[PDB]
């Protein structure tokens, strides 16, 4: 169950093979106890049998890709800190050229 | 000791000071403790110091090449030049797999899985996945699993290395999408000065309109 629940924390869609195969179970059995789970509700998403996929709520479109636009206005941030941080002669010289020029 | 996106924060001024003491084989202690500091796999204001600059080419002349690997190169770079660069270990070998992953996921929306099981040397799906969600562990990748897509989805993107200069390409690079999103917005501004500018026009010859109904 924690298996499972981890490798949905972390998707937004599997197959019932690469799920199987993911926590070395069945395909079929993955698609059982999957479906089990959302049952238990703790696991959340939509099941295709046929395509054999267990998709999550996949929950990526283009308005959340605009909450990402003002994330990548706090990526700019990122950035920033990048230069501060990533190697320390690019700290000095890019706190230098990005920042102050 | 300063804090933003960057490896164990002791790395700094640790071997600020280990280079500036710490050379020769001290110099390869040095490196081998830098080793493990991901977000500054690049140390170009760090190769600043000439105790760095003789870590590059001198005994460590290789891992000056390995640097601007992770400035410039790949880990393909070394699953084609396994012998010129210094000694990794298996997590640092991985961690340069990333290094390239990274920069992969940092061009594509979302980088197929084939993709780096190849040029990564990655064979299967286990430890495809697991270097994966170690990755996105380490919190730099935002997104999903683009299965799918057979892809990683990619939300955002922790800044990997200091990447030694596309400093020119890279502040051009933010000119151009300034100025995109600039012109895009100016569009707005002129289809603003006609939208409510022509409400302004239409509603006022509108009302003469009316106002010339009455006589």
């Amino acid at each position: 169950e924690h298996n499972l629940l981890s490798a949905s924390k972390l998707y937004n869609n599997i197959t019932f093979e690469e799920l199987g195969a993911l926590l070395e179970i069945p395909a079929a059995k993955a698609e059982k106890i999957a479906s089990q789970m959302i049952t238990e509700g703790r696991m959340n998403g939509f099941i295709d049998q046929i395509d054999g996929i267990v998709h999550f709520e996949t929950r990526e479109a283009l308005p959340t890709w605009d909450k990402q636009i003002q994330s990548l206005c706090f990526q700019v941030n990122n950035l920033l800190e990048k230069i501060s941080q990533t190697a320390p002669e690019w700290t000095a010289q890019a706190m230098e050229a990005q920042m102050a020029q | 000791m300063a804090g933003e996106q960057k490896p164990s924060s002791n790395l700094l001024e640790q071997f600020i000071l280990l280079a500036k003491g710490t050379s020769g084989s001290a110099l390869t202690a040095l490196i081998s403790q830098v080793l493990e500091a991901p977000g500054v796999y690049v140390f170009g204001e760090l190769l600043e110091l000439a105790n760095v600059q003789e870590l590059a080419e001198g005994a460590n002349a290789a891992y000056l090449q390995l640097l601007n690997l992770f400035a410039y190169g790949t880990y393909p770079d070394y699953i084609a030049n396994k012998e010129s660069l210094p000694e990794l270990s298996t997590a640092q070998q991985n961690k340069l797999k990333h290094l390239t992953i990274v920069s992969l996921a940092s061009r594509m929306k979302c980088i197929p899985y084939s993709v780096l099981l190849k040029d990564l040397e990655m064979r299967n799906l286990r430890e495809l996945e697991d270097l994966i969600i170690e990755a996105v562990y380490t919190d730099i990748i935002q997104g999903k699993l683009d299965q799918r897509n057979q892809l990683l989805e990619v939300d955002f993107c922790i800044g990997r290395d200091i990447r030694k200069k596309d400093l020119s390409a890279i502040a051009r690079t933010l000119q151009e999408w300034c100025v995109g999103c600039e012109v895009v917005l100016s569009g707005i501004e002129e289809q603003v000065s006609r939208a409510n500018q022509h409400k302004e026009q239409q509603l006022g010859l509108k009302q003469q309109i009316e106002s010339e109904v009455a006589n």
